[PDB]
């Protein structure tokens, strides 16, 4: 115990963590407007970031 | 270049600065339907399924764009003195609107004058929009403005028109802006070296 300083849990995204990863990588695709990424995320049940 | 940058219409969000998209929309119609031809206006805004729903919510502006596509020349003069009153009204176009409808007149006038060569004056009054001697002291004014190819004769009641070739007019601003770059250097010329 006297060895690390500091450990850090790095959890599997949420419904809310899923969306600003959709919304941040999703900057530099020529979109169209009106997506509901929302039901997306919903669609995708946690994987990960990647 | 503002209707090539207001090219896509689909990218383009509800924004902060047109609350409404549509309003976006009728900017985008309005400068487009200076900015090109026929060839794209017949492809481009005439088959665009998000243009076409967006104005299917417009009853004037629809039929706006219809009256000049589908010939309908007398009430085009109709809708286009509401188009041009609200523009009148309009901040950022109310520097402008009086250089849009000169603009949109002529326009007018080549699309349906470049038909025939022996088309009549006494034909427009009726199947074009009223006023005999308002059409003698426009059509002039822009003969005399140096646009609008034809050459109307009066005392037989009767217009003609010619084609020109792209050599004289290509030339016309050639002149225009060689002699202002010449002007140009000429200027800076003169203030360097004192």
């Amino acid at each position: 115990p006297g060895r690390i300083d500091r450990k850090i849990e790095f959890p599997p995204p949420n419904e809310e963590a899923r969306l600003d990863i959709l919304k941040i990588h999703s900057r530099k695709m020529n979109l169209t407007r009106g997506i509901n990424l929302r039901k997306i995320a919903e669609l995708m049940p946690g994987a990960s970031g990647a | 270049q503002a209707a090539e940058l207001f090219l896509d219409t689909v990218s383009t969000f509800t924004s902060y600065e047109l609350m409404d998209y549509k309003t976006f929309v009728t900017y985008t119609v309005y400068v487009s339907m200076i900015a090109l031809e026929r060839p794209d206006l017949r492809e481009k805004v005439i088959k665009g399924a998000e243009i076409l729903e967006v104005l299917h919510s417009l009853p004037a502006v629809r039929q706006y764009l219809f009256s000049l596509y589908e010939c309908r020349y007398s009430v085009f003069f109709q809708s286009l003195a509401v188009v041009e009153q609200e523009m009148k009204k309009d901040w950022l176009f109310a520097p402008h609107y009086r250089y849009y409808v000169r603009e949109m007149r002529i326009h007018a006038y080549s699309q349906l004058l470049e038909s025939y060569r022996s088309l009549t004056l006494g034909y427009m009054a009726e199947a074009f929009g009223v006023g005999v001697e308002f059409i003698d002291q426009e059509l002039s004014r822009f003969i005399a403005a140096g646009r609008l190819h034809c050459k109307i004769d009066k005392v037989n009641e009767i217009v003609e028109t010619n084609r020109p070739d792209s050599k004289n007019w290509q030339y016309q601003e050639t002149i225009k802006k060689g002699d202002l770059l010449l002007n140009r250097v000429q200027k800076l010329s003169r203030v360097i070296n004192m």
